[PDB]
């Protein structure tokens, strides 16, 4: 007997502890004019799809660092509209030399990092932040620290100066950093059809949903690029009864999950929870989750995580479903061996020839 | 009250007289593990009180299945005590546990009368606190006797409801025990003065070092008992549900008593936040014993117990990072099963039969 979120929700509060209630379709959660938006770039021939030249980024990788992106816009899904920036004015040029689209590493619902800003510390704040937090650091090598005025970033470039492969302090002190940081690629599923909060200035609501669309309208109007989303519909970040990010197998058990065929333990093949794309309903949530990031968020593209996990004929079912909301979409994925042969003709390189699903 | 576990851990019954009080050993007193000049205490009959002790441990249920001391699964009531079922309660609510009390022998006399001459005043100290253990650690409702936790003696004294201040004294001071103080009532212990001579000399009369030494274990005991919810479960079905014993069957190694009481997500809800198990460890031995059926399993003991270092009756005990745990002699441990992010699976029970 427990409370459990929606696997179908479409907004969050903060920390994906409760589903919100929501409308997409709401002028309040869009950019002016969002309704109008287009693709920059065709995908509707062979010729068209062919000139597909891709930028794989990340939300933290982009504007963490650079300090003409507004300091609360850094590390967000809004600091793609800081038009005077080196990043934006890089990606800008970018674009106007042949990239044609744009990869975002996981902005889908993820687990591995705290939506709460009061239980997590990044490098870009006082040494004190980080022990606070984390109760680790206070008792290592580096607890000395807690006490001086100076910042993670400041600590970490001092730790460099006696930095070798004998004294390796400055990844020492980043393997603490890591646990209570702003940081994760995010392979680790918690919702498919929402946002990440953590990329929003206000996780609490719908907030992550205007801005997640605002960048979107900054990459394909003020960038003049198409947008490719990474999915990782191959796992669930947990399973099992108590794991606070166990959704699927909570409402449910043993559905979802690919089990051992002997002890019915969730298999672990491609990291973390195997799911089962091979099952129906598993089959009819990737597909409606596509359609939302298809029509209600305007995404132009598909890579799918460890695709060799799901079987070929699930991706061409979802392929031509999506393809009704948008005739020129373009899947493709990582279609290596996955093992999954015993069970079901896997969505691989070499069975993919000739179905248009790139690899 | 439960005669059950207090028989088998005081040694013998009431009504001993004379060198039956020397020949029935207990846990506790060695029983097996490091016999008297007199015991005569078979493999099978130690073995038994082992089995009574666990049941007893567990709240001393009626219906609670256990692997006896033939290794045969047999339910609370099924384990004889003279004829009787041992396990008789609905719920450990229902049982009082005991090693001492105002009538017969105190704890410490009945040691005195029962300890081999090979075990000194430190190993008697901790004789004393492991029987009180099996009280202090175990389902069943907490009972002692006042003074227990000052080695209390009325000087071999049985039925001193009229062995006035002189007998019954209760040195608050800590300089003695009251042991050693004079020969007891003829009329009612005049047949056991032969086994009191015997036994009187056997070894010194402690001091404010040793009633300060015991005073700290049993302050240590209590304090493990009010550490986690999984000590007190309370209803009879909890118990069944949590907890298990180890070191069960015929091929058992006599004087260890391994109680285990999961939180795990296969017994139920979450009782301790910080905990996902408990591990109760007694070595009533004089050799040091090891623990390998927690293979790879992460524990730690007490805080309550790493807090009291060299004094703590867990002082030596060893746990290996392959999750060995090595025992010292005369020694009570609490393993921990430290909780993650989550309630994870724990230490969950055999399941062998049910009700
Ligand atoms: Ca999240
Ligand atoms: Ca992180
Ligand atoms: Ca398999
Ligand atoms: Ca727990």
């Amino acid at each position: 007997q427990y409370e459990v979120t929606d696997p179908y929700a479409h907004s969050l509060s903060t920390n994906s502890e409760y589903s919100q209630v929501v409308d997409l379709n709401d002028s309040a959660l869009k950019p002016d004019g969002w309704d109008n938006l287009t693709m920059p770039h065709a995908q509707k021939t062979k010729a068209d799809l062919a000139k597909m030249t891709i930028h794989e980024s990340h939300i933290r990788d982009l504007s963490a660092w650079d300090q003409t992106v507004p300091a609360e816009l850094r590390g967000k899904y809004l600091a793609l509209t800081a038009g005077d920036s080196n990043m934006v004015q890089h990606l800008k040029t970018l674009s106007a030399s042949g990239v044609t689209h744009v990869e975002l590493l996981p902005v889908f619902d993820l687990a591995t990092v705290n939506e709460f800003s009061d239980k997590v510390a990044d490098i870009q704040q006082p040494f004190s932040r980080l022990c606070e937090v984390n109760s680790a650091v206070k008792s290592s090598e580096f607890a000395g620290y807690c006490d001086s005025g100076s910042t993670v970033e400041e600590v970490l470039n001092q730790l460099k100066q006696s930095d070798s492969q004998d004294n390796p302090q400055v990844q020492a002190l980043n393997t603490l950093v890591a646990q209570t940081d702003s940081y994760n690629w995010g392979y680790d599923p918690f919702h498919y059809t929402v946002p990440e909060g953590s990329y929003a200035t206000d996780p609490e609501g719908t907030t992550r949903i205007k801005e997640f669309r605002t960048m979107i309208q900054a990459i394909k109007q003020d960038l003049g690029m198409n947008v490719i989303m990474d999915v990782v519909y191959n796992h669930t970040n947990a399973a099992g009864p108590t794991d606070r990010t166990s959704v699927l197998d909570k409402i449910v058990p043993w559905y979802y999950q690919r089990l051992n065929e002997t002890t019915g333990s969730v298999e672990s093949a491609t990291c973390c929870s195997d799911s089962a794309p091979e099952h129906r309903m598993f089959a009819k949530l990737i597909a409606d989750s596509l359609a939302v990031w298809t029509t209600d968020y305007k995404i132009d593209g598909f890579r799918f995580d460890l695709m060799g996990y799901h079987p070929k004929a699930q991706i061409l079912s979802a392929w031509e479903r999506i393809k009704a909301l948008n005739p020129d979409i373009y899947f493709f994925g990582e279609g290596w061996d996955s093992n999954q042969s015993d069970r079901f003709e896997i969505a691989s390189q070499i069975n993919l020839k000739g179905t248009g699903i790139g690899t | 009250f439960s005669d059950r576990l207090r028989d088998s851990v005081r040694g013998g019954g009431p009504f001993d007289s004379g060198d039956a009080l020397r020949q029935n050993q207990g846990i506790g007193s060695g029983a097996g593990v490091l016999p008297n000049e007199l015991a005569s205490l078979s493999d099978d009959q130690v073995r038994h009180l082992a089995d009574l002790t666990r049941l007893g441990m567990a709240g001393n249920l009626a219906d609670f299945v256990m692997i006896d001391k033939d290794g045969a699964a047999k339910k609370g009531s099924e384990i004889d005590y003279n004829g009787a079922p041992g396990g008789y309660a609905a719920d450990p609510t229902e049982v009082v546990n005991y090693v001492s009390k105002h009538d017969n022998q105190t704890l410490w006399d009945m040691i005195s009368y029962k300890a081999s001459q090979e075990a000194d005043l430190a190993t008697r100290v901790r004789m004393q606190a492991v029987s009180l253990a099996t009280v202090m650690l175990g389902q069943g409702i907490a009972f002692d006797q006042q003074g227990s936790e000052l080695l209390r003696s009325k000087s071999f004294t049985r039925d001193s409801y009229d062995s006035g201040d002189w007998f019954n004294r209760v040195d608050y001071s800590l300089q003695d025990n009251n042991y050693n103080v004079g020969m007891p009532r003829i009329s009612d212990d005049g047949s056991n003065y032969e086994v009191i001579t015997r036994v009187k000399e056997m070894v010194a009369t402690p001091g404010e070092a040793e009633l300060k030494q015991m005073t700290a274990f049993y302050q240590e005991l209590t304090e493990l008992r009010k550490s986690s919810p999984l000590f007190t479960l309370g209803d009879g079905s909890a118990v069944m549900k949590r907890v298990d014993f180890r070191n069960t069957g015929s091929d058992q190694q006599a004087g260890l008593l391994v109680m285990t009481v999961d939180d795990g997500m296969k017994a139920g809800a979450s009782l301790d936040s910080r905990l996902d198990g408990l591990v109760v460890a007694i070595n009533a031995a004089p050799e040091s014993r090891t623990l390998n059926e927690f293979a790879g399993e992460t524990l730690q003991l007490s805080a309550i117990q790493q807090t009291a270092g060299e004094n703590s009756l867990a002082n030596g005990v060893q746990i290996a990072a392959d999750g060995t745990v090595t025992l010292p002699a005369w020694s009570v441990a609490v393993l921990e099963l430290p909780q993650g992010e989550a309630q994870g699976a724990g230490l969950p029970v055999s399941s062998y039969y049910h009700h």
